[PDB]
RNA sequence: CACGGACCAAGGAGUCUAACGUCUAUGCGAGUGUUUGGGUGUAAAACCCAUACGCGUAAUGAAAGUGAACGUAGGUUGGGGCCUCGCAAGAGGUGCACAAUCGACCGAUCCUGAGGAUGGAUUUGAGUAAGAGCAUAGCUGUUGGGACCCGAAAG
RNA sequence: AAGCUCGUAUCAGUUUUAUGA
């Protein structure tokens, strides 16, 4: 499922994981929001999981389905965010309507 | 089969396999019986949404899952006190094995993807109920209808229905009860099942303090 | 069409309108309760 | 005081994960009985054989109750009869698992005592011989 | 009934054909058995290293004894040598015997269950298809098409390791190979002059049916390990006992998964085995607290944090305002003094 | 008091194994234990397995034997929990393990003597109440191995 | 150290009254 992902690497490994000797956790997959890792916070573990990026200077939103479980090749799902900051906060709360604050 | 075609890992194919089960549907010469034929359609039809991920299109394939209930047994022949005819005698077997599938289901859905299937639930108990016929009154439907809902998933006798299901069906059923559009319908004897409920003990209190809460206190 | 609420979510909206109306008319019959209560330690006071 | 299993089976540590949260919000001192006989170890969780369900079916007014074992629940060979009737517990044993599905009843695992039962409603905890 | 697999063709094209879930991949996935059985596994193939039976007893020493002004160790007699007047047979002692020699006769191989080990491995298997742990483990598998990765039979009869290695970037195993073959380095240790001199990671296993040139195909390309599915390997499958491993099947070995281990339907050809039972109905909990049914049964909730309740000691007799809470009288108290009252 | 210390570097002392336990974890469970072996193998790895054997599963005795239901495998009393009533406070019912009390079955008693029938006298029990073990691993104890390291008069 | 009943009226390096040499 994904609990049981989550056990695995929360202990047991999650290849990825820099310890900070303030005792932090990071995870460096690239897809993650906060750099930081923890439950739900982490792009593995959480089956829902949305995330800016930048490519280029166009900065897309990716967005991760569980539907999408069977298939990792199309996994994120992206939209690009104008360019304007004002629409593109707007722009980002329709694709997150329904969702975790 | 269908099994494997409503199953499938690819879009076009499931969409295709379901305008083949449109026109399967629509050849009624073929499904005369065999329960479990109509159970394995439900199974493949579940798979058939569980590959659906976004808003959009899981919505417009809900509304077609309960169209299916729809384009299969469409109301035209519209029977005279005739008793079961080819479109309601079938039509019964179609309706219990989903909620079959959906009494085997409910420990392995996701919190994720659950609310695809309280939303197929709300269009499918919508669906079966707008096609008790194609008016609210057809008696012997009625109570043979209401006998395979009973008899089958508020039971509440028995532990072996998933009792997140019934307390969905007690949030959904007013609401869209009256989608269908003040009448007087066979409504109340549904609501004595609940009286059922209420009248069965060994049970949890839950099906017993949530219905007599939240069915009971409603001023509609 | 248009996006509709999760019928988990609109579960949520329900279940914690029924507990803040709830708590709202729980914590103003105790205002009220607490007020008479003032009453009482000051007459006893006194 | 017992506060955390020894156990390092994760699944285990779902159902501790599951019934700590059962423990605080209902309120009800049955699922606190439970989530205390998770933490036990495994001289201290007896096998509870199938002869010992079919006895305590015997108890009067117990026809439709869904019986409780933390432990592992066994077979045992000398017993013919066996009532048709749910019964829940962590591990159920090939042949134990074997004899009640025949017989009619169910078996079921913890998490599905903790949805079919939250408060635990019409139910009897058994416990195996220690002495 | 299971969701069903779509085999992939040599070019990377998904195939019509699709196959059922063997139900090894719904075995339960148990990190705790994984590591336990690992450890006793990875002793197995280990040599004996022991010192020498005779190495601090080729000396001839002899303890001066008592009221000698100097330390008891027992020295090397003769003369004229440096040798002479020395301590020997001594852990302490230069040239001396070592505390406890370390003998042949020490615990190499470790005994396991034979149900435990089967346990593990297919525990292992598991977790080769959640994609997840896959990732989490290495294996550069984002842009590979499905999980698990099932390719069409005739991977088998590649002969050529070019071709071979053309079919495995076609499928996108790509990024994978290229891990492998950038992480060649030195070993960090005394491991160079012991014959373990370069160190790399972990490339993908290939698992196959029969062989027709797969197993000499593949053994060339670096990381790439290959299998047979009647016996895969627990180290192989979970190196460095951590799980999930990136396997590429085949077409009929996904198909012999189903015969090899067993499920509800076919037996098991293993004797007397079955697939273990999961102790829990669903590997994630909060389908089940989250539930309709459990938020129904109980009581209503908290902030997640209290509201700090008397956070410091103000203190009445001085401070106006807490005295007005403690006591409402002291406003009458002090409009009326009552304190300074005539008699 | 006395024994040790000129200074500095490096070396340097509770180890390994067998026998027998302790507790914890894991697997399975009235069973359990692949690895003496054979088959297989990308080769001391891993993966399969035949026939046996080990330990446990049914007891009461000294040479000879017998054998566990008057039974919801018991009568009562308690006894975690659960159910009904009550806002609660309580009360009533059912009661797990376990404990207390009254007994029984089985074998063994003190006699009655039809080779020992039969009825009485009473208690007894790693007895039956209606199985909990086997194996691996970790923590550690006991004893033997040179046995925490070094140091004695010897034959 | 752990397991079992309980969480109490389970007790206390104490005082008091009561009843003897």
């Amino acid at each position: 499922s994904d609990e049981i992902v989550w056990q695995v690497i929360n202990q047991s490994f999650c290849s990825h994981r820099i310890k900070a000797p303030n005792g932090q956790n990071f995870c460096r997959n690239e897809y993650n929001v906060t750099g930081l890792c923890t439950r739900q916070s982490c792009p593995l573990a959480n089956s829902k999981y949305a995330t800016v990026k930048c490519d280029n200077g166009k900065l897309y939103l990716y967005m991760k389905t569980p539907e999408r479980a069977h298939t990792p090749a199309k996994l994120w799902e992206r939209i690009k965010l104008s360019k304007n900051y004002t629409k593109a906060l707007q722009q980002i709360d329709e694709h997150l309507l329904h969702w975790s604050k | 089969n269908f099994v494997k075609q409503l199953s499938s890992n690819n879009r076009k194919t499931r969409v295709n396999a379901l305008e083949a089960l449109k026109k399967y549907l629509t050849a009624k010469q073929f499904k005369e019986n065999k329960q479990i034929e109509f159970n394995k359609l439900w199974k493949g039809l579940y798979y058939a949404m569980w590959f659906s991920d976004r808003p959009r299109p899981q919505q417009r394939l809900a509304n077609e899952l309960g169209e299916l209930h729809g384009l299969y047994f469409d109301p035209k022949d519209n029977s005279t006190a005739d008793e079961l005819t080819t479109n309601d005698k079938a039509f019964i077997k179609f309706s219990r094995g989903f909620w079959k599938v959906m009494c085997f289901e409910w420990f392995n859905i996701d919190r994720y993807r659950l609310d695809k299937y309280l939303l197929l639930i709300r269009r499918v108990l919508f669906s079966q109920l707008k096609y008790l016929q194609s008016r609210n009154w057809d008696k012997k439907l009625v109570d043979e209808y209401i006998k395979k809902v009973l008899r089958w998933l508020p039971l509440s006798g028995s532990p072996k229905v998933y009792t997140g299901i019934p307390i969905h069906i007690v949030d959904i059923l007013l609401d869209e009860w009256e989608r269908l559009l003040a009448k007087k319908t066979p409504l109340a004897d549904v609501i004595a099942i609940f009286q059922d409920i209420v009248a069965d003990y060994n049970n949890s209190k839950v099906l017993r303090e949530k219905i007599k809460e939240d069915l009971f206190s409603d001023t509609r | 069409e248009k996006i509709l609420t999760p019928e988990s979510q609109l579960k949520k909206s329900k279940a914690q309108q029924k507990t803040a109306e709830q708590v709202a008319a729980e914590r103003a019959a105790r205002k009220a309760a607490n007020k008479e209560k003032r009453a009482i330690i000051l007459e006893r006071n006194a | 005081h017992r506060t955390a299993p020894k156990s390092d089976n994760v699944y285990l540590k779902l159902l501790v994960k599951l019934y700590t949260f059962l423990a605080r919000r209902t309120d009800a001192p049955f699922n606190k009985v439970v989530l205390k006989a998770l933490f036990l170890s495994k001289i201290n969780r007896p096998p509870v054989s199938v002869s010992r369900i079919a006895r305590a079916l015997k108890q009067e007014g117990a026809a439709n109750k869904t019986v409780v074992v933390v432990g592992t629940v066994t077979d045992d060979a000398r017993i013919f009869e066996f009532p048709k009737t749910t019964v829940a517990a962590l591990r159920f044993t090939a042949g134990a698992r074997a004899k009640i599905v025949k017989a009619g009843g169910e078996c079921i695992t913890l998490d599905q005592l903790a949805v079919r039962a939250p408060k635990g409603q019409n139910t009897l905890i058994l416990r195996g011989p220690r002495n | 009934s299971r969701p069903q697999v779509t085999v992939h063709s040599l070019t990377g094209e998904a195939t019509a054909n699709a196959l059922p879930l063997p139900a090894v991949f719904s075995a339960p996935i148990r990190p705790d058995i994984v590591h336990t059985v690992f450890t006793s596994v990875n002793k197995n193939k280990r040599q004996a290293y022991a010192v020498s039976e005779k190495a601090g007893h080729q000396t001839s020493a002899e303890s001066w004894g008592t009221g000698r002004a100097v330390a008891r160790i027992p020295r090397v007699g003769g003369g004229g040598t440096g040798r002479s007047g020395q301590g020997a047979f001594g852990n302490m002692c230069r040239g001396g015997r070592m505390f406890a020699p370390t003998k042949t006769w020490r615990k190499w191989n470790v005994k396991v269950n034979h149900n435990e080990k089967r346990y593990a491995t297919a525990s292992a298997i598991a977790a080769t298809a959640v994609a997840s742990l896959v990732l989490a483990r290495g294996h550069r598998v984002e842009k590979i098409p499905e999980i698990p990765l099932v390719v069409s039979t005739d991977l088998e009869s590649i002969q050529k390791t070019k071709e071979a290695v053309a079919a495995l970037k076609a499928v996108g195993a790509h990024s994978d190979l290229l891990k492998v073959l950038k992480s060649k380095k030195l070993r960090a240790g005394k491991g160079k002059y012991r014959n373990r001199r370069w160190t790399q990671r972990r490339g993908p296993l290939v698992v196959y049916a029969e062989d027709n040139g797969i197993v000499k195909a593949l053994r060339n390309v670096p990381g790439v390990e290959t299998a047979n599915v009647a016996s895969l390997n627990l180290l192989q499958l979970a190196p460095g006992a951590h799980l999930g491993r990136f396997v590429i099947w085949t077409e009929a070995a996904f198909t012999k998964l189903d015969q090899v281990w067993g499920s509800e339907t076919v037996a098991s050809s293993k004797v007397g085995y079955t697939l273990p039972s999961h102790i829990i109905s669903t590997s994630d909990v909060t389908r089940i607290i989250n539930s309709s049914e459990i938020q129904s049964a109980i009581r209503p909730a908290g902030q997640a944090t209290q509201k700090r309740t008397h956070v410091l000691k103000k203190n009445p007799l001085k401070n106006k305002q807490v005295l007005l809470r403690l006591n409402p009288y002291a406003k009458v108290f002090a409009a009326e003094k009552l304190g300074s009252k005539k008699a």
